[PDB]
């Protein structure tokens, strides 16, 4: 071990450094604010074109059309507000794990263990859906893809590597290494600049899209990591693992904030996401249901029990008016 | 026919 | 995309005929089909709609009941089969696509049309005013059309229509609901309204923008156009 | 060789030097953010049924 | 005496049962080649004791509370039969069968039972012979697809099984079965009477009820 | 609303399509095909007619065949195998010749009673093959048992030997009361593992039809 030692003291360092920074805790600052009382959300709408396991589900930029996918090699753009369906496109094959609407509206992606991730466009002629691109290049599942623009996109894989691509070439144009487990979520910041992604390494790291190298790497998870979140403002961002605890950390202190659990939950988080205002935290489980926590005080406010089996997905709108999620029964319902 | 009771008669 | 129809021709008052419309490179099951009819020295008039899948079709009354639209989805076919044809049925057919979903663009292509001569109050109408307007290149132009009923629904779509008809040439889409240019238009039309009455800015007018236009209704099964403006150099 | 231990110790110093702010100013921030758009979130405060578009429209 | 004491009772919670049944499958639930048997059986079941219930109370009902009870019957056959039909020929039955053929069985049975109401409707009036072998015949269909069931799977193959065959057999023949028998049949021949509303009416009314109200739990609670 | 009875028009083309391509996917047996590696799956799969995952389809018999290979996947098998969740049959191929090589058996054991008593398969019936068996004789002897089996008090027989084999598989479930394995002895030129897959699999769906059926 010739230089196999300085590592450790650099990484004490770093922990006793951010410990320096502590000189309260957000739970004594939020003491003093008011809590949100109780909250009561009900089922609105119910989604029914599946026939197997929703493995995901995104919103699209106006709040009113949703795409969907289902372990039967279908994907589904659905009309929220009168629960029509505008596009069904079948795969060519029916193993999916992820799903993602285009910002600009003309494309959506998909990808599973395929390891290929398969880009569709929607605009076009002739009146059909087209396969637009499939960008192959991974050595392992595909756990999320995000858009960025229109010619770019994100990819994490189970083959512990993310990877930016553009869509016009093929190819890939950056690679993101360092984790040492395999990458299950990935979450882009509002402005579109630096992305987290939260292996199973019970860990989760900062990337910068410009450069390409990881900026901070937060840990203090005790399980592999399932879903993560940004926060509205950027400066931090949730997550959600199997020992049935969330935390929210900051990128400004590098260290965690919070934590919110119970001693009545012991399964694990399969979602993770926000309000618009960033005071509600909303987490799947696999109790059949999910949990709303306030993002300030960590203690409940009240669930959404409508589903017969686990929860698989959940998103938010853009404009905050309601929540979808998306379970293991085949049924879509969104919450207001 | 002559040996039947009220229940017996349907219509 | 094309769309090439055939039949027609000399046709004697009180006898019957066949129209066929072939499509080449869109899926045809996809898409409702019309037939619109236009006079030699008048507008467009719409004939007939069959919508896909065949579980739908609408005519019109100077023809319903002696007219029958069908569809041949294996071939990719559309017919218009008329009997008892009388004097006024002498015009140019076309055929036109439509598809209707969240965000569609109905009436987005035009067939090429087949030549024929044969030797009520609930529906909205459709004036405009004006009927020529000689404007100079490079000057900012404004057509205004007027409805005899809203058509803003209760849900936030208003249905109003603006095509072009330039000379030798079958209609273009421009506008569909008043406010949305179709794929392929320059930027410079525009549509405003509240309602009742309807403006088009054909702004920073060019060497081509020459011909009439005709504004159209969607709110109500029969569709019915105007009376048309021509523009002049 | 042995350069995958060897990147590491650079990857990890060049997370070392950062400028950590006080968890206190990162709290408040926090509570800034929540407050000014505490209005504006039809989650919190239940929108009335006219502007819902998920129960008439 | 007042043996019709509870064969109303008897109805108010079959037909409360028929009625979950009714709602449940049919509402929170996929229908499969099956269910679609044990809905129109729930369906059948509700008019039977609601007529049954209605008639307990002490017109122009008759024809309705029979024609669901020889539907009922008729399904429990049909019921009988294609699960019989699905072990004989596994393959057929499960990539072979048309889709929608339930639905078809489902309603030549619906047919089969107010066509034979409304001929019975219009010495010469020989139907009710007809009925009884109609009735023998739907016996014998179940315990003869019953049979080859059993002897089926302990012939060949490598429990609750037997347990359930033999009670679903042994209900609709000393429940089901000796109301319609005994109707249409001592109204021809018989002489006698006071056996007539002795067990031969109370009881054949009730087992009937009592059949009524016990199949929603044999085909859609219990299990 | 005229081009909004359209879009409910639309809405009701497309689910009609899912209806049916629902129905034509529900007619169709799925099979998973686990095993430790350089086993003889390759041979299994070329046995019949005949990247992520490779998928095979075939026919026999007025029935159709899916077969799930997921090998080239090297990854976390607990954020996967909950996909195969509903398959119908597994197929688990085990060679018999590595008794001796690195301790390989011992491995393909782990595999079998880390997948059978998972918890997803608990009703999922497994289909055992062991298509290694011509030079096993030859192995056996030329050497005997004691290299993986220390406790194997037997003769040096290959019918004895392969059935002490079969029996340490056969004793790795805790359910002997829901799901069955049925065991087979492929060579590499019986033409035979086709009917013994079709005679599993039926007797597999007979099950199946019974607990759908509501009975027992």
């Amino acid at each position: 071990d010739q230089l196999r030692q300085e590592a450790e003291q650099l990484k004490n360092q770093i922990r006793d450094a951010r410990k320096a920074c502590a000189d309260a805790t957000l739970s004594q600052i939020t003491n003093n604010i008011d809590p949100v009382g109780r909250i009561q959300m009900r089922t609105r709408r119910t989604l029914r074109g599946h026939l197997a396991k929703i493995y995901a589900m995104h919103w699209g930029t106006d709040s009113r059309l949703l795409v969907s996918a289902s372990q039967d090699g279908k994907l589904i753009i659905w009309d929220s507000y009168t629960t029509n369906k505008v596009h069904a496109i079948p795969l060519r094959s029916s193993w999916v794990m992820t799903c993602a609407y285009a910002p600009s509206g003309n494309y959506v992606a998909c990808g599973g263990l395929d390891n290929i991730c398969s880009i569709y466009n929607l605009k076009t002629r002739e009146g059909n859906v087209r396969v637009s691109r499939e960008l192959a290049g991974h050595t392992g599942y595909l756990s999320c893809c995000r858009f960025l623009d229109d010619n770019q996109i994100v990819t994490s894989s189970g083959d512990t590597t993310c990877a930016l691509w553009d869509i016009e070439t093929g190819q890939q144009t950056t690679t993101f290494t360092g984790h040492t487990g395999d990458v299950m979520s990935l979450s882009l910041a509002p402005d579109t600049r630096l992305f987290v992604s939260g292996a199973c390494d019970a860990s989760a790291k900062l990337w910068d899209v410009r450069e390409g190298m990881c900026r901070q790497t937060f840990t203090g998870h005790e399980s592999d990591i399932n879903a993560i979140c940004f926060f509205p403002n950027g400066n931090a961002f949730a997550t959600g693992s199997d020992d049935a605890t969330c935390r929210l950390f900051d990128l400004r202190a590098d260290q965690e904030l919070m934590t919110y659990s119970h001693d009545n939950i012991i399964c694990g988080i399969t979602s993770v996401s926000f309000s618009k205002s960033g005071r509600l935290l909303l987490a799947g489980y696999d109790d059949f249901n999910c949990n709303v926590w306030d993002a300030l005080k960590a203690d409940r406010a009240g669930v959404l029990a409508g589903h017969d089996n686990r929860v698989s997905c959940l998103g938010v709108t853009d404009d905050g008016m309601a929540v979808a999620t998306g379970s293991w029964d085949s049924f879509l319902k969104i919450w207001n | 026919p002559e040996w039947w009771m009220d229940y017996q008669k349907r219509y | 995309v094309q769309l090439v129809e055939s039949g027609g021709g000399l046709v004697q008052p009180g006898g019957s005929r066949k129209l066929s419309c072939s499509a080449s490179g869109f899926a045809f099951s996809s898409f409702g089909m019309h037939w619109v009819r236009q006079a030699p020295e008048k507008g467009l008039e719409w004939v007939a709609y069959i919508s896909s899948g065949s579980g739908t079709i609408y005519y019109a009354d100077t023809v319903k009941g002696r007219f029958t639209i069908s569809r041949d989805d294996p071939k990719n076919t559309l017919f218009l089969q008329m009997t008892s044809l009388r004097s006024e049925d002498t015009a140019m057919y076309y055929c036109v696509r439509s598809i209707y979903y969240y965000g569609s663009s109905p009436f987005d292509f035009w067939g090429q049309g087949t030549t024929l001569t044969v030797s009520g109050s609930a529906d909205i109408v459709m004036t405009q005013a004006t009927s020529s307007v000689p404007v100079t290149p490079g000057e900012s132009v404004s057509i205004s059309c007027r409805s005899s009923k809203s058509l803003l629904h209760s849900n936030g779509n208003t249905y109003l229509y603006w095509f072009l008809q330039r000379p030798g040439q079958s209609p273009q889409l421009l506008i569909y609901r008043m406010s949305n240019l179709a794929s392929g238009v320059p930027d410079r039309f525009s549509g405003s309204g509240s309602g009742t009455a309807f403006t088009l800015t054909i702004s920073r007018l060019e060497a081509e923008d020459v011909g009439v236009y005709y504004c159209m209704q969607h709110l109500e099964y029969p569709l019915t156009f105007g009376a048309g403006t021509k523009l002049e150099l | 060789s042995i350069a995958q231990a060897r990147k590491l110790v650079e990857q990890l110093k060049m997370e070392a030097n950062i400028d950590r702010i006080k968890v206190s100013k990162a709290a408040a921030d926090l509570m800034a953010y929540c407050e000014a758009h505490a209005k504006e979130d039809p989650l919190l405060t239940p929108v009335p049924a006219s502007e819902n578009p998920f129960r008439e429209k | 005496l007042s043996l019709t004491v509870l064969t109303c009772i008897v109805s108010l919670v079959g037909l409360t049962g028929n009625a979950v049944v009714l709602w449940l499958l049919g509402c929170r639930m996929r229908r499969n080649a099956f269910s679609i048997y044990i809905l129109n059986l729930a369906a059948a079941d509700f008019l039977f004791l609601s007529g049954r219930l209605i008639y307990s109370l002490l017109k122009i009902l008759y024809p309705v509370m029979m024609f669901s009870y020889f539907a009922g019957l008729s399904f429990l056959s049909a019921v009988s039969t294609e699960r019989c039909l699905s072990v004989l020929w596994p393959i057929w039955y499960r990539c072979h069968r048309p889709t929608h053929l339930s639905a078809v069985v489902c309603v030549l049975l619906w047919a089969l039972s107010l066509l034979r109401s409304i001929l019975e409707w219009m010495w010469c009036q020989t139907s009710d012979f007809i009925t009884v072998a109609w009735l023998i015949f739907l016996c014998v269909v179940l315990c003869g697809s019953s049979l080859v069931l059993l002897i089926r799977i302990l012939c060949g193959s490598r429990t609750r099984l037997y347990v359930t065959i033999l009670l679903t057999v042994l209900v609709f023949l000393l429940c089901g079965l000796p109301f319609g028998i005994q109707f249409f049949l001592f109204l021809w021949i018989h002489v006698d009477r006071e056996v007539l509303f002795c067990h031969v009416h109370l009881v054949s009314i009730f087992l009937s009820a009592l059949n009524s109200s016990a199949n929603p739990i044999i085909y859609f609670f219990v299990g | 609303s005229a081009e909004d009875k359209a879009a409910v028009e639309r809405s009701k083309m497309i689910d009609r399509n899912l209806r049916e391509d629902g129905e034509k996917a529900a007619r169709e047996v799925k099979l998973l095909l686990l095993g430790a590696g350089e086993s003889g799956k390759s041979t299994i799969v070329k046995q019949m007619k005949i990247t992520g995952i490779v998928e095979t389809h075939f026919t026999f018999k007025d029935l159709h065949f899916k077969m799930f290979d997921v090998g080239g996947q090297r990854s976390e098998r607990k954020k996967w195998i909950h996909c195969f969740e509903g398959v119908t049959a597994i197929i688990f191929c085990v060679a018999l010749s590595d008794y001796d090589l690195v301790n390989r058996m011992h491995e393909s054991m782990k595999l079998f009673d880390s997948i059978c008593n998972n918890k997803w398969f608990t009703d999922t019936s497994i289909i055992l093959f062991l298509n290694k068996k011509d030079l096993f004789e030859e192995k056996i002897k030329k050497s005997p048992l004691t290299i993986c089996y220390p406790e194997y008090a037997g003769s040096n027989t290959y019918e004895e030997a392969a059935a002490y084999i079969q029996c340490q598989f056969e004793d790795l479930n805790k359910r002997k009361d829901t799901k069955e394995i049925y065991t087979h002895f492929t060579c590499a030129t019986d033409t035979k593992n086709v009917q013994f897959v079709f005679d599993a699999v039926t007797d597999v769906i007979i099950k199946n039809n019974l607990k759908d059926c509501g009975l027992f």
